[PDB]
């Protein structure tokens, strides 16, 4: 559990605080274990004290980015979206690829309509020349249709 | 090792000699197959004539418990034990001598020596040891500890250079992105306290290393030293002893 | 520039659209001859964006603080917009939470500016800074002894 | 000064003198030297063989075990030390 509570901490806050907290086992088998809890009890002090000190205010964004962009999507493999899937309602077990990246395709009845998250060009939007954005993490994706 | 040791009033690595000391003699006893015949009965539905039936337990326990009164009888150490589960200990014959008179009164003169030293107890199972292992296995094991160390050392330094080349880079690149900004403490009075915060850690970094090159200089000047081994030193120790 | 508190400027294709909080006159709205507040704290500051967007269109904006405050704690100078409508820099808004909110506890007669910095108007931020009426900003600000 | 106090049945600043005592008799012997010493071993997989080859703890522990013994036989206080850890002392020879 205390383990957990690391490895949870180490997604939030970053890595170059959480370092000397579980590194040695409490046990001792030399004794018989005695004071082994306190160990446990001083480790999840420190890990409780580095979540309170240094925990950060998100900085929400909301993107909406429509399958509009495969018009768009790198300039030498593009398509328009419904007359494509309009196109495979019909003759089944075809492809065309846009890349192996984006594309849409097929295999079965099944169809895949795949997107890369790199060419969703996310890091554009709030870019260089003003100093925020260390990491930036999706936190919830959902669709529209 | 720990719930046999604490079933009896006896301690953990005493059993953990005491095991390994039946596991030479009477070949049959195993740990593993100690484990399983405790396996094999205590089912669902444990009871006395399960242990009647399956007599090897009714062998090995007496058999443990014979040791244990061996081991309560000359008042063994862990240590005392462990000498003498060294892979020729005594040199009369193989690794853990059976229980005979001749094993129960080497343990009698074994006391005597504990008695007639008049010094620390753990000097004498060193000397001792040093008498029975062979000084060629004791100085490369010792060489292998002390490159383990150079090794851990080199590694903590090779890898707290690594953080403090991260974290010059990232001053340099928030140097660079630093332009004139004729609004100070609207824009510009942010990127001066984020070089400046990372400067102290770049002092911690550097007072880490000042001291972890002293760790790498005494590591090799104790390990360029282990020459001296000549074989006529332990004579000497029994003389100091 | 208007002024170095109150200005309209773009350094890079990042236009700013600074606004002084001394200069919103919060403090002739509940005056003297009329004895409360001894002190007045914002609680919170949400901005509306009076502009068209259509179906999926997003506005990338930001909000700032620049005068000096050693009581902000961490991250809480800072705010995006993703909507247009009366939003906030938290998703589902509520102020019945144990963490504070962006902008808590600024004075209302300090000299910092709220700088309110759009991303590259020459990507495609143009069109929609095109049509742009106003910014709302609405304050919601703690009145206490 | 408190762990190694506790380590023995000693009281804090009985060790807080007899270390300084030593700082200035065989002055190879520091403090920060003896943590550093500590810190060189006691690795992630620490043994006894690695006690064998680092010789100055056990130059060092058993040069403050000699100290410790002084201290239990004359039953040292601890002001009874700093009486004696002034920069000339009884004025016999300096500090220590």
């Amino acid at each position: 559990l205390c383990l957990m509570a690391k490895a949870v901490l180490e997604k939030e806050v970053d890595k170059a605080k959480t370092d000397g907290l579980f590194i040695r086992s409490g046990w001792n088998d030399l004794y018989q274990g005695l004071l082994a809890g306190e160990d446990l009890q001083l480790n999840l002090q420190k890990l409780e004290n580095v979540w309170l000190m240094e925990e950060q205010r998100a900085l929400e964004v909301e993107r909406t980015v429509s399958l509009a962009q495969h018009y768009q999507q790198l300039s030498d493999h593009k398509f328009n979206l419904a007359e494509i899937v309009t196109g495979y309602m019909a003759q089944d077990k075809d492809q065309k690829t846009g890349n192996e990246q984006d594309f849409v395709e097929l295999k079965n009845s099944t169809l895949i309509a795949s997107l890369s998250i790199k060419g969703l060009n996310l890091v554009e939007d709030y870019p260089e020349t003003m100093h925020l954005g260390d990491i930036r993490r999706i936190k919830q994706i959902s669709v529209s249709l | 090792y720990r719930s046999l040791a604490n079933g009896f009033h006896l301690k953990a690595n005493v059993v953990a000699g005491l095991v390994n000391w039946l596991a030479k003699n009477d070949s049959e006893f195993t740990l593993e197959r100690f484990w399983q015949n405790i396996s094999m009965t205590f089912a669902e539905e444990p009871s006395l004539h399960q242990l009647e039936v399956h007599q090897p337990l009714l062998i090995q326990c007496q058999k443990l418990s014979q040791y244990v009164l061996i081991a309560q009888w000359a008042e063994l150490s862990e240590q005392e034990i462990a000498l003498i589960l060294l892979p020729n200990g005594i040199d009369n014959r193989g690794s853990a001598p059976s229980p005979s008179i001749t094993l129960l009164k080497l343990l009698s003169e074994f006391k005597l020596c504990q008695q007639e030293a008049k010094v620390s107890q753990s000097e004498l199972f060193d000397i001792m040891q040093q008498l029975i292992t062979d000084t060629n296995e004791k100085q490369e094991k010792l060489r292998n500890s002390a490159d383990k160390v150079i090794r851990s050392i080199a590694k903590s330094i090779g890898s707290i250079n690594n953080s403090m080349d991260d974290i010059d880079s990232t001053i340099s690149i928030r140097n660079g992105s630093a332009t004139l900004f004729p609004p100070e403490h609207p824009m510009y009075k942010a990127l001066k306290l984020e070089v400046s915060n990372l400067e102290k850690s770049k002092i911690q970094l550097e007072g880490k290393k000042k001291e972890e090159e002293i760790k790498l200089e005494q590591a090799k000047d104790n390990i360029q030293s282990l020459i001296n081994n000549w074989d006529s030193e332990i004579i000497i120790r029994l003389a100091d002893a | 520039t208007g002024n170095e508190q109150d200005f309209v400027e773009l350094k890079n294709s990042t236009l700013i659209a600074s606004l002084s909080i001394k200069g919103l006159n919060l403090v002739e709205d509940y005056p003297e001859t009329m004895h409360l507040g001894d002190i007045r704290r914002i609680k919170q500051i949400s901005v509306s964006l009076p502009a068209l967007l259509g179906p999926y269109q997003d506005v990338q904006a930001t909000l700032d603080y620049a005068g000096e405050n050693t009581h902000l704690a961490k991250g809480c100078t800072a705010l995006a917009i993703s909507r247009g409508m009366n939003d906030s820099g938290q998703f589902q808004l509520d102020f019945n939470d144990g963490k504070y909110l962006p902008f808590e506890g600024i004075d209302i007669s300090d000299k910092g500016t709220l700088v309110l910095r759009f991303p590259n108007a020459t990507s495609k931020q143009k069109l929609l800074l095109q049509s742009l009426s106003d910014i709302i900003l609405h304050i919601r600000y703690t009145i206490r002894s």
